[PDB]
RNA sequence: UCAGACACCAGAAAAGGUGUUAGUUCAUCUAGACAGCAGGACGGUGGCCAUGGAAGUCGGAAUCCGCUAAGGAGUGUGUAA
RNA sequence: CCAAGCGUUCAUAGCGACGUUGCUUUUUGAUUCUUCGAUGUCGGCUCUUCCUAUCAUACCGAAGCAGAAUUCGGUAAGCGUUGGAUUGUUCACCCACUAAUAGGGAACGUGAGCUGGGUUUAGACCGUCGUGAGACAGGUUAGUUUUACCCUACUGAUGAAGU
RNA sequence: AUGCCGCGGAGCUAUCAUCUGCCGGAUAACGGCUGAACGCCUCUAAGCCAGAAUCCGUGCCAGAAAGCGACGAUUUUUUGG
């Protein structure tokens, strides 16, 4: 008696820890050989988050041709390497690896993936593989071979360029990119012909295109049902204290039933958002990355004083709308969507007129350092 | 419901029970909120009011004849800010309401202060007394 | 008199509980079965009717934790095992036993496709079910339940089929050599007499 | 589309079914049964009250003759009646 | 189920007596089979799940121009079913909002979950009763709410290897 | 026993802040088609369509710690392999 919604989502269950951190694409996009072959997932780096003004092309509604706030999420893209390609076979109990064909060399940081001490191994990972592409070359046309006589999917093995970001970690991202588009043998035929190239973000998703993001949550450690689940704080005068939930259930059935809320992990899980849209895929080599048709001022995509806990972005990016799953620096799976978009809200077209790059380090009022020096004038520190 | 047309979401900031100034001069000062029009079911949820909205109040303080009966009013200002879709977040000196009918024409005539757009835009015979918008 | 180590039963076309009474037994006596084309298999009744008695099952799950309650497996192969596990006394060694000398499938996957598949007269819908009494095939229904993999095995078995028409073809002919050598032959008087 | 499956026993009723099978009665039946079916359906009479008109075919009250295979003051279609 | 009838006219649009066949009861009662070397007792709060006898939402059917309003009529429980004044309360009525403010089960769901307003018979006051001690189809006020560190369940957390 | 007051980055956090939340199949009620029986009629007799927030899937979460695959390197000139 007086009803209320349950708390919390039953689909998200168990509430445990992610078994991953990467993001994990559960389902890629269905197959269409009629266009040309393309890529369907890319991996970026979650750089942080700034705001952007933009003029709203929304006919029938009260802000049409008005200007806008919007929070967006800056993901660095560092163009992806294609090390090798899988073949999988249709079966009656679902797809199979037939076989994995890799390049003849590969780089240190994609090695690096292999290892838990790579400074302290031997570094022997392909090198006994890497002297059979150079004996015959016949071994390895014959693995591509079989996967154009069987294998209805073909995915790339792709790594990410992580010593060209600011972290730490030296170890790269590593994870297969299915391939749609035209015929199986023109996918491994593509593929053969990217060992060793470089796929860019600009190759697999355009301006205004919506895509999908796949991450690991941010990690919270432990919870009440209070704050796991959103139940409600009770009274303060409960004896034994108040952060739980009243009742965990009635007499029969004599089990605490898997639908009741109940403390435990509250984060680090897996989750795919649907529905970001791109703002702008921004070109790592030109100084106006930051830069519109509007503000013309040169600038590029680092607030002053450099993004809080990543650093300076200086490779390609991407500007997608609203949140992503994740902390700074996260890995991030960038995903074409599985939808059809029609609406006039997906198929507008975004055309930026401003973007802040003052701190968020705090209250930063200057956009540029230009900025700074005029409004202020001079310093102590300056004259000399 | 059919003011003009629609409102964005506006941070609530008068639930049941606030008291706001009555900006009009319908007679009353002291405008105590009931109920919120458009409010839907959520346990232990108060109903609550922004700039714009239509509730029902009864008048505490003012002329006799005004109190002890329901009646509608529009809130016109408001003390929590709110932020409009340009990003600017805006917020008024006093809580303030003018007294109504279903409609929404004004009881009164005049209105003192200052009016939110939001209030104004859904409102035209509030809009039409209205001084200074925002 | 079927003291065989394995023998391998075509499904297609036999009732489930008659078939399955059948396998059970025969793996309580030691035999090794293996029963291949289990979306082929029937149900007497229509198939609103069966299809409804799956949903009913489907309902029937730990109310306090399903991770633990019944696990409803959809697949065709995996339909006609609930129906043998539930003919032998499962929970002893014994029953465990004969439950692991049974393997079911779907379509008919390489190992059997080259060996003799037999049939099970007792258990045959054309000879058990009158003519002109509703039926259903275990695969539509596995299908509509969460079964995913009729169109693959379907598209498997038809070029199982044109090989195995092929293999078929070169063995007919070679027989029809053999048989015009055999009956040219001056022995076949003598044999004659004996029957042969 | 809720089958049923064995005494005690672990549920059941009234009443119903163009369900299905099987059997009974009145009786239309080579004097041409039914459906399919071609036809006819004369005049008194447009029966008395009813009315702007109401001739069966919008109402009130009533149900007859000569002949014929066939005729009753009527089932209607539509007709401004 | 029956059909005398209301329903200008049509016995069953919608109403529908006298009878008759069933379901349920959360009603006290009936009984006394379990429990008296002890199964914590109302309500509220919290929280989950189930049923359908459907208030709203989806699609359908019938009566008369639309417009609607009723039969929610038939499927159907997927998804919702509120804020207050009051009642210790259950129930209930009232002010409102709402698409709508449907009814039930879970040991009359839920006290090592709370709270303790109800009950709470030790203190105390009153009315009626009693010669009195004291009593009560009553009223009133004050009155300690213990323990998980075991098993399981549940929530999260690690984890051996013959293959 | 953080002495008190203003501001206070970072972090945490707000329905006090912002972002994101599909389409396939089978059906029920109920309605049509081809068509009978009961020589006509009629959605039914077999069948074929259409059809609900229903059901089942794809999508989303977990991933069998006794379900599985592809791939890499295989104690190094001591000793083990
Ligand atoms: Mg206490
Ligand atoms: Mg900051
Ligand atoms: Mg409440």
């Amino acid at each position: 008696k007086f009803e209320q919604p349950r708390h919390g989502s039953l689909g998200f269950l168990p509430r445990k820890r992610a078994s991953r951190q990467r993001g994990k694409v559960k389902a890629f996009p269905k197959d269409d050989a009629s266009k040309p072959v393309h890529l369907t997932a890319f991996l970026g780096y979650k750089a942080g988050m700034t705001h952007i003004v933009r003029d709203l092309d929304r006919p029938g509604s009260k802000m049409h041709k008005r200007e806008i706030l919007e929070a967006v999420t800056v993901i660095e893209t560092p163009p992806m390497v294609v090390v090798g390609v899988v073949g999988y076979v249709e079966t009656p109990r679902g797809l199979r690896s037939l076989t994995t064909v890799w390049a003849e060399h590969l780089s240190e940081e994609v090695k690096r993936r292999f290892y838990k001490n790579w400074f302290k191994s031997k570094k022997k990972a392909f090198t006994k593989y890497a002297k059979k592409y150079a004996e015959s070359t016949q071994s390895i046309n014959r693995e591509l071979e079989r996967i154009k006589k069987y294998c209805s999917v073909v995915r790339v093995l792709a790594h990410t360029q992580i010593r060209k970001t600011p972290l730490a970690q030296k170890k790269a991202h590593l994870m297969e990119i299915q391939v749609n588009g035209g015929s199986v043998a023109d996918k491994v035929e593509w593929a053969r012909e990217h060992f060793e190239k470089t796929v860019d973000i600009k190759s697999t998703f355009e301006q205004n295109e919506m895509i999908d993001v796949i991450g690991v949550t941010r990690g919270k450690g432990n919870e009440g049902t209070t704050a796991r689940w959103g139940t409600k704080r009770l009274p303060r005068k409960t004896h034994r204290g108040l952060r739980k939930v009243a009742c965990i259930g009635a007499w029969h059935p004599a089990n605490v039933q898997w639908t009741v809320a109940r403390a435990g992990n509250a984060g680090y899980m897996h989750r795919t958002q649907l529905n970001s849209k791109i703002y702008r895929i921004g070109a790592g080599d030109d100084a106006k990355n930051a830069s519109t048709d509007f503000d013309a001022t040169e600038k590029r995509i680092t607030p002053m004083g450099g993004f809080v806990r990543y650093g300076v972005v200086e490779n390609d990016f991407v500007m997608l709308n609203g949140a992503t799953p994740g902390p700074v620096k996260r890995v991030l799976t960038l995903r074409k969507s599985l939808l059809t978009h029609t609406s006039r809200k997906a198929l507008e077209p975004v055309s930026l007129k401003w973007i802040d790059t003052a701190s968020k380090f705090g209250h930063g009022r200057f956009q540029t350092p230009a900025e700074a020096k005029q409004f202020l004038g001079t310093l102590k520190k300056d004259v000399a | 419901g059919a003011a003009s047309g629609t409102k964005y979401r506006m941070t609530l900031g008068l639930p049941v029970q606030a008291i706001m100034n009555c900006a009009d001069n319908s007679g009353a000062k002291n405008l105590y909120i009931v109920s919120v029009f458009g409010t839907g079911a959520r346990l232990n949820r108060l109903p609550a009011a922004s700039c714009g909205d239509m509730v029902l109040a009864t008048v505490k303080k003012g002329k006799p004849d005004l109190r002890k009966k329901i009646m509608p009013a529009i809130v016109v200002r408001q003390r929590k800010a709110w932020r409009r879709k340009d990003g600017v977040y805006l917020y008024f000196e006093d809580n303030a309401g003018v007294i109504v009918n279903p409609k929404g024409e004004m009881k009164g005539s005049a209105i003192t202060g200052p009016v939110a757009k939001e209030c104004a835009d859904l409102w035209p015979r509030i809009a039409s007394n209205a001084g200074t918008v925002v | 008199s079927e003291f065989q180590k394995v023998v391998v039963i075509d499904a297609k076309g036999h009732l489930l509980g008659r078939l399955a009474s059948v396998v059970a037994k025969q793996l309580l006596g030691g035999q090794k079965v293996v029963v291949v084309r289990c979306e082929e298999l029937n149900i007497s009744g229509h198939f609103f009717r069966n299809k409804l008695k799956y949903l009913a099952y489907l309902r029937k799950a730990c109310r306090y934790n399903p991770s633990r309650g019944a696990f409803h497996f959809r697949a065709p192969s995996r339909i006609f095992q609930k129906a043998v596990r539930g003919m032998l006394p499962h929970k002893t060694a014994r029953g465990q036993a004969a439950l692991e000398h049974l393997q079911a499938v779907e379509g008919i996957p390489p190992p059997f496709d080259k060996q003799k598949r037999v049939v099970v007269p007792a258990a045959l819908r054309v000879l058990r079910l009158k003519p002109g009494r509703k039926y259903c095939t275990v695969g539509r229904l596995s299908s509509e339940v969460g079964w995913k993999y009729s169109d693959i095995v379907s598209k498997l078995e038809e070029r199982r089929k044109v090989k195995s028409a092929a293999f078929y073809q070169a063995k007919l002919a070679k027989q029809k050599k053999i048989a015009s050598a055999k009956a040219a032959s001056s022995v076949n008087g003598k044999l004659a007499e004996f029957g042969y």
